[PDB]
C-alpha cells in the first residue's frame, strides 16, 4: 500500500452525425489494465495487462455491458448539457467523468470519489464523505436535485466501499509480481556548461514505479529551490516512469549541491553529488 | 476552456547508438483532447506512430503518449511537431539526448 | 470492475 483502481471516460461529441467517441480506461495504482475504445472494431473491453487476461469469458461479457451502457449514459448527458447551457447543434463538446477507490497498507478502504466535468470544467463531484454532492452551478444543482432524489450517491457509495476494494483486492493479488513489485529509481547526474561562470546539474531519476517520487536539490546541506526547473514526471513506456530536476550553479562550486531522493522503492532516501 | 499542450520528447530506454528503442513524445494539459501529434526523423513525418489511450489528470487537462521505435545513430536528428487549436503554429521540440 | 451508472445528468 497505498493501492487505487480508478476509471476514467471521456465522451467528445460528433456534430453532424453519430454518437460522441468514448475512451473509457482502467487503472489500477499507475498500471492502465483495461480499455474500450469506441473507434475500434472488437466493441469490446479489452486487457492492457497480462494479469487481467486470468479473468474469464464472464467478466470480459459483464465489463463491456456496463461500459456500452456508460457510453448511453455519457450521450445523453452531452444532449441534456447542451440544453443546460443553451448551446448550439455546431460544437463539439466533452463530457470527463473519473471515479475510484484509495486503499491503505492494509488494503482497507481510505477514500473514495467520483467526479463529472462538462467542457474541462467542474460539474459535480461526490462529497469526500460520499453522502452528498457539490454542484458547481445552477445547471449541476438541477442535477443534485435528480441525483438527491434517485439516491445515486448511496448506490456509489456501496460500491466504492465495497466492490471497488474488493476487487482491487482481487487484482492486487492476481497481479502481485508487479503490482506489489516496487521499482526504486535508477539515478545519475549529468553537468553542462552554459558560460565560463555557470553549470547546469541535473539529477535523473529513471525506471521506477509507482509514479510518486520526490526529487529536491540542498546547497550547503539547506534547501534550493531557486534556480531549479522540475520537469513533470513522464511514462517511459514500459509501465516505469522517470523524472529530472536540475540546478543552474556557479562554475566550481558544484560540490555544494546535492541531489536527495524519495521513493517507495527505497528504504533509505538516496543522495547524489557530482 | 482551452489549454496549451506541454511536450516532453525522450527515449523510452537510455540512448545508444545502434540499440533498438522508442522515442516518446508526451504531451499533457491541454483541452479540448483533438491534438495532432508527429515524431519526426531529420524534419520527414514516421509512418509508424502509435499512442496511448486518452486520459486525463484530477484537474480535466489530457495527456497522451505518442512512441515509435527507432534505433539511434550518430547524425539522425529527431523532434516531435505538436498541433492543437491552442497553437497559431505547429510546435515543435527537438529530442536532446545529452539533457 | 465497473460500477454500474446509468444516473444521466
Amino acid at each position: 500500500g497505498s493501492h487505487s483502481m480508478r476509471y476514467f471516460f471521456t465522451s467528445v461529441s460528433r456534430p453532424g452525425r453519430g454518437e460522441p467517441r468514448f475512451i473509457a480506461v482502467g487503472y489500477v495504482d499507475d498500471t492502465q489494465f483495461v480499455r474500450f475504445d469506441s473507434d475500434a472494431a472488437s466493441q469490446r473491453m479489452e486487457p492492457r495487462a497480462p494479469w487481467i487476461e486470468q479473468e474469464g469469458p464472464e467478466y470480459w461479457d459483464g465489463e463491456t455491458r456496463k461500459v456500452k451502457a456508460h457510453s448511453q449514459t455519457h450521450r445523453v448527458d452531452l444532449g441534456t448539457l447542451r440544453g443546460y447551457y443553451n448551446q448550439s447543434e455546431a460544437g463539439s463538446h466533452t463530457v470527463q467523468r473519473m471515479y475510484g477507490c484509495d486503499v491503505g497498507s492494509d488494503w482497507r478502504f481510505l477514500r473514495g470519489y467520483h467526479q463529472y466535468a462538462y467542457d474541462g470544467k467542474d460539474y459535480i463531484a461526490l462529497k469526500e464523505d460520499l453522502r452528498s454532492w457539490t454542484a458547481a452551478d445552477m445547471a449541476a444543482q438541477t442535477t443534485k436535485h435528480k441525483w438527491e432524489a434517485a439516491h445515486v450517491a448511496e448506490q456509489l457509495r456501496a460500491y466504492l466501499e465495497g466492490t471497488c476494494v474488493e476487487w482491487l483486492r482481487r487484482y492486487l493479488e492476481n497481479g502481485k509480481e508487479t503490482l506489489q513489485r516496487t521499482d526504486a529509481p535508477k539515478t545519475h547526474m549529468t553537468h553542462h556548461a552554459v558560460s565560463d561562470h555557470e553549470a547546469t546539474l541535473r539529477c535523473w531519476a529513471l525506471s521506477f514505479y509507482p509514479a510518486e517520487i520526490t526529487l529536491t536539490w540542498q546547497r550547503d546541506g539547506e534547501d534550493q529551490t531557486q534556480d531549479t526547473e522540475l520537469v513533470e514526471t513522464r511514462p517511459a513506456g514500459d509501465g516505469t516512469f522517470q523524472k529530472w530536476v536540475a540546478v543552474v550553479v556557479p562554475s566550481g562550486q558544484e560540490q555544494r549541491y546535492t541531489c536527495h531522493v524519495q521513493h517507495e522503492g527505497l528504504p533509505k532516501p538516496l543522495t547524489l553529488r557530482w | 476552456i482551452q489549454r496549451t499542450p506541454k511536450i516532453q520528447v525522450y527515449s523510452r530506454h537510455p540512448a545508444e547508438n545502434g540499440k533498438s528503442n522508442f522515442l516518446n513524445c508526451y504531451v499533457s494539459g491541454f483541452h479540448p483532447s483533438d491534438i495532432e501529434v508527429d515524431l519526426l526523423k531529420n524534419g520527414e513525418r514516421i509512418e509508424k506512430v502509435e499512442h496511448s489511450d486518452l486520459s486525463f489528470s484530477k484537474d480535466w487537462s489530457f495527456y497522451l503518449l505518442y512512441y515509435t521505435e527507432f534505433t539511434p545513430t550518430e547524425k539522425d536528428e529527431y523532434a516531435c511537431r505538436v498541433n492543437h487549436v491552442t497553437l497559431s503554429q505547429p510546435k515543435i521540440v527537438k529530442w536532446d539526448r545529452d539533457m | 470492475n465497473l460500477v454500474p451508472m446509468g444516473a444521466t445528468v
